[PDB]
């Protein structure tokens, strides 16, 4: 787990999020710890805000803006990402 | 059933 601050730029945050549309699901082991399903970063725009902040493709999103998103729907995670006008704090598992 | 969104 690492915490990253991303500042929205003229290309947005510059990443794509991908994952389940439903809520809940089975536990999975990631790095020896158990988590319910996580959305993940499916693309990172080169030179965009997420890239500059150190976000990488494949990162699993554990928290958005301090809110745990295990088992969250895609919509819940997108809405949390969009909660701030400019600042985004992600906790990711690489 | 997954979805992908650019942000």
């Amino acid at each position: 787990p690492r915490v990253v601050r991303i500042v929205k730029s003229e290309s947005g945050y510059g990443f794509n999020v991908r994952g389940q549309v439903s809520e809940g699901g089975q536990l999975r082991s990631i790095n020896g710890e158990l988590y319910a399903p996580l959305q993940h970063v499916s693309a990172v725009l080169p030179g965009g805000a997420a890239d500059r902040a150190g976000v990488r493709k494949g990162d699993r999103i554990l928290e958005v803006n301090g809110v745990n998103v295990e088992g969250a729907t895609h919509k819940q995670v997108v809405d949390l990402i969009r909660a701030g006008e400019k600042e985004l704090i992600l906790t990711v598992l690489s | 059933e997954d979805q992908e969104t650019a942000v």
